[PDB]
């Protein structure tokens, strides 16, 4: 039932010879101008769309909070003795501040010092291209104190009381706005309220929050949170090399040999939450420094 | 060893009814006058069973509702379901908290197998109910004579053995073995065939024990006389008996639509396996493991499977099938519906389907000229010409001369349709007078009746002498009818325009030619007569003889002649030439005498002008039959007789080098051999009877087709269509409608077809490319399950593209239902561009926010990631899980409206096959409301609040809708040309490849 | 802010034409 191998009238797997070349040869033709014609929208499409701004921006509203050490399940678990324990740490946090050395950032014709002090919001002109490729201020690696990189203590940031940096999402033209006087959650933390976006960092229980001992926030000058001086973003095609704010904390009085969670949560009024996603604003992270 | 029992009940029977009275009295033990003692009754009817057919078989309500449940489209399904359940253990025993797509559409698959099995099932029980609200079957008692006393009993009390007196009128209760009869004339019409009532005579006349007289059948009524008989054969030990048992015990067969769905299926999975191995290969060759490649193979195969096209199909069938209700062309199998389209050659029954079976008066012979009688069931025929006199003296001798007249409820019921008691010729006679010349009820009571003279077996006449009517003066009326040749010998006057004139053998033999042409014609001639007697020769009073005939004999005034025979139904010949016109080979196969057959076929259409037999053209040469060659005969009368010494071979001969074939006196058991021989050519026959002949005929045939109220209830059961109206040219609406539903099933096959491609390349270039799913399952569930449901249902109602009553009926082997043009052209054209489009709207939303098509190559790793909220887009900007996968499930509703947007133009070039959209036109109003409904939901599938939450169908920004458009108008654009091409060059690629 | 869509009004007008587009292919099936 399975012999269309052959025939009598030349067949090959159902039909002649002569026959597989024209079928062929319209699908090829076929196809070409199908494929032809995708790409001939697909160019019109790419006509429509900007180089230095996304026409939608929507779906990005309240901007995330992730961390360095990207964890399979955003826990960090290891062993304050083993070296090993702790490696895919460490590798991912040197990695990531590997452009913020300052031998990466030394050409003065794309790098500006903005200052030691969080200062208002820079705005380079517009978007367009009018302009020629905009300037990024400096963040050296020393702001985030305790938890700096390969300066003087190449820690890694584990020999107990690890580290964990956070880092806003890198929006397109957004310009943080952090809160003001209805102040229901701003904690006293940092006198420094009105050029710095606050993220304060919590447990997420009575018993998580009772685990978690204290916590050390690093930043620009001393407060945690992020410097206005560094938004809004430009795009990647007219800014290059750009390096947003980070914002160190420390969880010194942990509870060895437990894990507890900890929600990072940046406040502020272009700031959204969402209870469908966890990193929408705020930030969270299972801790257990087992020894 | 039941492989036997079959064959048993396939021969022929044979008897034992040349016995004589003290043999026969012998081999039973009964006495031939006083029948048994009651005592000995209830030593026979508790020994073999009550004389009553044992019940068919019953087959409870949960069968059905399985049989529909496993089927043969619904394996597929439910193969789908059982890869389901087995792809998602796979899933679950390898990653941590899974997702529940895979149940989902396990469940989904379950049910969709479930409701069509509901529908079906619901659908083919109404047709039972309604089957069941007609037959309402009462008792009919016999007249037995017990220990010497008369005591009527019910049927099934009958014994075997016991003497039973048959009256005029009732039926006749089991087979009986005739000891004395005075005339009796049993309707062998449902059994052997028989048009003419044949009368039962005690004397053994025939080998044959159905051509005897001496034996009367289970099923036939007593037309006239009476009769007494011993039983000899009761229950399911008749001759109906067996045949019906033998329709009980045949197969059904494969229907041709079935094996259509089946070849549909086969190459289904053809495709979804061959797709599924050649991915599974390329999956594990780029870089996915074995574990993933599995799961792949089984998505690829499962994903290729149409599920909503089971309910389409479904529904596709009961739509006709439902237009075939309305019109009385009732099915009781769901796909027989199209059965009656795909048949080349019908075998039909000629007494009850195509003749009434009613003896009816056809022509009469008056003032020596043929007058031919309307022959019409609803009286809508020619009107015969009736101004003259002598049709008014052929009206009294007929309408006077008759022993009775019609029945006390026959009051409202039409003049044809009512029952008459007495012979079959006189209840012609009264129906003739009856709508021709007024009322028989005062005609026949003002000539006050005297003296009259029944039927005489030596010196056969039939008369009659009445009163005189209104002031004429001749005071006497002696009426005579009965055979042409003997009437025509005792009469001297003959009566032309109104006027006497004497017996000159000039006009004489202008009788005879009559009397051979109307005979020849296929009918029964008798002749009239009437004489007035001269009252001054003859008293006016009392005046009158019965011993020693006193009435002239002779010397009587010759009216003219009377001939009669059942007629064919009205659209019977009309029915018979439109079946010849789509190539249908119509064949007669009855039990009558070849004499009324050939000119019922001569007269019907099954033998045209022109066409001779083997026996026709011998008579025209005056040579003997021997001598002709068969080759020159186009049409033949094949005799039941020489049918029995007949091989397989010679059937074949006899069907193959003959177009117009006449098979006479055929037993029930031949019909069954002529159907398999008609099946041995590989043709799709049909069988139109009404007998319990027909039953066996009827079952083993690709589709029965049984009369509503002129079909007994066996063949009525073993058949697969009923016509309750009884109208033969449901016949040609039946054929109508199944060549439309097959044309109109390749439409809706190829449209949920072509939404194949489409669905499945989202999740395959997905693999491929290693990009953001383009399209999810849910979205694909909206579309074979939601949106294009209307439209795969509406193309049901297409109408016919050129006059398919005109093309020959399809080859099985040749034309098939989806053949591999229609995969060529969903699966290779139009649902490439389909893809395409959906495509183009994917790279369309995530380019415009903020990933570009080139950036999304290898960005599944981490699109699928629910940790990796930091993932770059070709500006910089961030995103997280949740705000990415918002783009994914934004990005996967408008590929889903995306599709809706090309079905359009799908449904549109799939409506039309040949011809232009704009030559048939979109009047389709179910189409147009498929297309505003198919839109409308996909809208609302979209922008109902809460739907990125149940469904995760977010809404969509306007300006997607019009991302389709264009390949939308492209693929209406491409179709159009492609069948415009085809339109004007019917020669041979544009042809053989795309048309499908 | 440009970080804003008008969700509703086109969530509106979707629905909207959904329930013109089914009435009206009602009108058309339901003939008269
Ligand atoms: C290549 C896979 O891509 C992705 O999944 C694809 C393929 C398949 O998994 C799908 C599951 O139903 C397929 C299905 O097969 C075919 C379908 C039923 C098919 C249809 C047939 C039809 O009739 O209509 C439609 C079209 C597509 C389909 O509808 C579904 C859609 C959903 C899928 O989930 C899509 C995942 O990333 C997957 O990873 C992981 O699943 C994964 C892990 C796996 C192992 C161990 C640890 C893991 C840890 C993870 C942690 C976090 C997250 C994931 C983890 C990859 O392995
Ligand atoms: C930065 O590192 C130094 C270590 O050189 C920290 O010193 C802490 O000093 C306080 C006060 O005596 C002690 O209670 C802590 O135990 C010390 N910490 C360690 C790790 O030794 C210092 O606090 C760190 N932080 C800052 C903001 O300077
Ligand atoms: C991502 C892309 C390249 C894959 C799309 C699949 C294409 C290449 C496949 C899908 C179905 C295939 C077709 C299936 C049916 C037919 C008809 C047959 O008589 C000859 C082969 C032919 C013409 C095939 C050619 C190749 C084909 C069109
Ligand atoms: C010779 C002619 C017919 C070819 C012209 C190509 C036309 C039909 C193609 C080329 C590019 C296409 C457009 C590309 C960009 C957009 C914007 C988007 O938000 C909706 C689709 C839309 C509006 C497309 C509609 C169809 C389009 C205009
Ligand atoms: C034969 C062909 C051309 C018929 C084309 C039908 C067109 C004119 C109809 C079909 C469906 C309609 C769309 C249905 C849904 C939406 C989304 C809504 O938020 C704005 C209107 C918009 C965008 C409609 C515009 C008009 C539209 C695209
Ligand atoms: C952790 O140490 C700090 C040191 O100031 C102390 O105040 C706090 O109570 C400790 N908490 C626990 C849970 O040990
Ligand atoms: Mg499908
Ligand atoms: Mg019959
Ligand atoms: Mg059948």
């Amino acid at each position: 039932k399975k012999f269309i191998w052959n025939s009598e009238k030349k067949e090959f797997l159902g039909r002649t010879g002569g026959s597989w070349f024209k079928i062929l040869l319209f699908y090829v033709i076929f196809y070409g101008c199908l494929a032809g014609i995708f790409i001939g929208t697909i160019q019109v499409m790419l006509l429509t769309i900007s180089e230095f701004k996304p026409t939608y921006q929507d779906r990005v509203a309240p901007p995330g909070l992730t961390q360095i050490p990207q964890s399979q399940k955003t826990e960090i678990s290891f062993r304050p003795n083993d070296p090993q324990s702790y490696e895919s740490y460490v590798v991912s946090i040197v990695r990531f501040l590997e452009k913020y050395k300052d031998l990466a950032q030394k050409d003065d014709m794309i790098f500006e010092d903005c200052g030691n002090v969080p200062s208002e919001l820079k705005e380079r002109g517009e978007y367009n291209n009018e302009r020629g490729e905009r300037k990024v201020c400096r963040f050296r690696l020393e702001w985030l104190g305790n938890c700096s990189g390969l300066n003087d203590e190449t820690y890694g940031y584990k020999d107990g009381k690890p580290c964990v940096i956070i880092k806003l999402n890198r929006v397109l033209g957004f310009k943080p706005k952090p809160p003001k006087n209805e102040s229901l959650e701003t904690y006293p933390v940092m006198k420094y309220n009105p050029y710095v976006l606050p993220v304060h960092c919590t447990g997420k229980r009575d018993e998580d929050k009772e685990k978690v001992g204290t916590m050390e926030y690093f930043g620009l000058g001393g407060y945690p949170g992020f410097p206005l001086q560094y938004y809004p973003y430009y795009g990647k095609l007219l800014q290059p090399k750009y390096l947003q704010p980070l914002m160190a904390v420390q969880f010194t009085n942990l509870t060895m040999d437990t894990e507890i969670r900890i929600e990072c949560k940046a406040y502020g009024e272009n700031i959204g939450y969402s209870e469908k996603d966890r990193f929408q604003g705020r930030f969270d992270v299972k801790i257990e420094v087992k020894s | 060893k039941e492989r036997d029992m079959d064959e048993l009940k396939k021969e022929v029977s044979m008897d034992d009814h040349k016995l004589s009275l003290d043999e026969l009295h012998r081999k039973y033990g009964t006495d031939l006058s006083r029948g048994l003692t009651p005592a000995r009754a209830a030593e026979i009817l508790a020994r073999d069973g009550p004389n009553a057919l044992t019940p068919p078989p019953t087959t409870p309500e949960w069968v059905k509702f399985c049989r529909q449940l496993f089927g043969g489209f619904s394996m597929l399904l439910w193969i789908g379901a059982i890869l389901c359940f087995l792809a998602y253990g796979i899933q679950a025993a390898t990653e941590e908290e899974p997702q529940n797509d895979n149940l989902y559409l396990g469940v989904v698959l379950s049910a969709v197998v479930i409701i069509t099995g509901c529908f079906s099932y619901y659908q083919e029980a109404k047709s039972s109910k309604i089957m069941e609200s007609f037959k309402n079957m009462v008792p009919q008692q016999a007249l037995v004579i017990r220990n010497g006393e008369k005591m009527s009993i019910n049927a099934e009390e009958v014994v075997v053995g016991d003497l039973v007196e048959v009256k005029g009128g009732d039926r006749i209760p089991a087979d009986l073995r005739i000891i004395s009869a005075n005339g009796c004339k049993v309707d062998n019409s449902s059994l052997t065939g028989e048009s003419e009532p044949q009368t039962r005579s005690p004397d053994f006349t025939n080998e044959n024990p159905l051509e005897t007289r001496n034996i009367a059948f289970f099923s036939t009524n007593c037309v006239e006389g009476t009769a007494r008989g011993i039983v000899v054969y009761t229950g399911d030990r008749t001759v109906m008996g067996r045949i019906a048992t033998l329709a009980s015990g045949l197969e059904g067969g494969q229907t041709p639509i079935a094996a259509e769905i089946e070849h549909f299926i086969h190459i289904i999975t053809g495709v979804a396996v061959f797709l599924g191995v050649s991915f599974f290969i390329l999956s594990l060759i780029l870089e996915y493991t074995w574990l993933e490649a599995v799961i792949f193979l089984i998505g690829i195969i499962v994903a290729n499977v149409p599920e909503g096209l089971l309910a389409t199909v479904t529904v596709c069938l009961t739509l006709t099938a439902k237009r075939m209700a309305r019109k009385n062309c009732l099915v009781k199998n769901l796909e027989a519906v199209e059965t009656l389209g795909s048949t080349s050659t019908i075998c039909s029954d000629k007494t009850g389907t195509l003749t009434q079976n009613r003896m009816t008066v056809a022509h009469m012979w008056s003032d020596n000229q043929i007058h031919e009688a309307d022959t019409t069931e609803n009286q809508s025929g020619v009107s015969f010409d009736k101004t003259s006199a002598t049709w008014l003296a052929l009206s009294r001798i007929a309408g006077l001369c008759n022993r009775a007249v019609f029945q006390a409820n026959q009051e409202n019921l039409p003049i044809l349709k009512r029952a008459v008691a007495g012979d079959a010729s006189e209840s012609a006679l009264l129906k003739c007078i009856e709508l021709c010349c007024g009322s028989v009820k005062e005609m026949r009571e003002r000539y006050t009746k005297i003296v009259e003279i029944p039927f005489n077996s030596t010196n056969k006449y039939q008369l009659s002498i009445h009163k005189n009517p209104n002031t004429a003066e001749p005071r006497h009326l002696l009426v005579m009818k009965g055979a042409p040749e003997r009437i025509l010998d005792r009469c001297s006057s003959i009566l032309i325009h109104g006027k006497e004139q004497p017996l000159d053998e000039e006009l004489k033999d202008a009788f005879q030619n009559a009397y051979l042409e109307l005979g020849g014609l296929g009918e029964r001639v008798l002749g009239f007569c009437h004489l007035f007697l001269p009252d001054e020769q003859f008293p006016e009073g009392f005046q009158f003889d019965t011993d020693d005939v006193n009435f002239p004999l002779d010397n009587l005034c010759f009216v003219g002649l009377i001939s009669m025979i059942d007629p064919p139904r009205a659209a019977v010949p009309d029915a018979v030439g439109k079946c010849r016109s789509a190539g249908i080979k119509v064949i007669m196969v009855t039990g009558d005498h070849p004499i009324t057959a050939k000119a019922i076929a001569k007269g019907v259409g099954i033998i045209s002008e022109g066409n001779e037999t083997v026996e026709d053209i011998a008579a025209r040469l005056n040579i003997p039959v021997s001598q002709v060659n068969p080759r020159d005969a186009k049409a033949c009368v094949v005799h039941g007789s020489d049918l029995k010494d007949m091989t397989s071979e010679q059937l074949d001969d006899i069907l193959k080098y003959h177009t117009e074939i006449v098979f006479a006196r055929t037993s029930p058991q031949q019909k069954l051999i002529i159907v398999e021989g008609c099946q041995r050519q590989g043709a799709i026959v049909a069988v139109t009877g009404d007998g319990v002949n027909d039953s066996p005929a009827s079952k083993k045939a690709d589709i029965g087709v049984a009369m509503g109220i002129a079909g007994s209830d066996v063949s009525k059961q073993a058949a697969d269509m009923i016509l309750l109206d009884d109208n033969f040219a449901s016949i040609v609406t039946g054929v109508e409608e199944g060549r439309l539903i097959f044309d109109n099933l390749k439409k809706s096959i190829a449209y949920t077809l072509t939404s194949n491609i489409p669905e499945i390349t989202p999740f395959l270039i997905f693999i491929i490319a290693n990009i953001p799913l383009p399209l999810g399952t849910v979205t694909i569930l909206c579309i074979d399950l939601g949106t294009d449901m209307v439209p795969a249902i509406s193309l049901a109602y297409e109408q016919a593209e050129s006059d398919i009553m005109k093309r020959q009926p399809r080859n099985p082997k040749t034309d098939k239902l989806v053949n591999e043009q229609l995969i060529s052209m969903a699966y290779g054209q139009i649902g490439m561009i389909q893809a395409l489009g959906g495509f183009f709207t994917y790279f369309v939303i995530l380019a415009e926010n903020g990933f570009l098509p080139i950036h999304l190559l290898g960005l599944r790793v981490n699109w699928d990631d629910r940790w990796i909220n930091d993932v770059e887009d070709s500006y910089g900007q961030q995103w997280t899980y949740e705000q990415r996968k918002i783009v994914e499930f934004t990005c996967h509703t408008p590929f889903f409206v995306t599709i809706v947007v090309v079905q359009w133009a799908d449904l549109v070039i799939c409506k039309t096959r040949r011809n232009s959209v704009f030559q048939q036109g979109m009047k389709n109003k179910i189409l147009i409301f498929g297309l505003f409904e198919e839109t409308a939901l996909a809208a609302f599938l979209s922008y109902c609040p809460g739907m990125g939450v149940a469904l995760r169908m977010y809404p969509l920004k306007p300006t997607w809708w019009f991302c389709a458009f264009p390949y939308s108008l492209l693929i209406f654009v491409y179709d159009e040309v492609r069948k415009l091409i085809i339109r004007r060059r019917p020669g041979g690629w544009v042809e053989k490849e795309t048309y499908y | 802010d440009p970080f804003y869509y008008d969700y509703e009004t086109v969530r509106n007008g979707g629905l909207i034409f959904a329930a013109l587009a089914f009435i009206v292919g009602l009108i058309i099936i339901l003939s008269k």
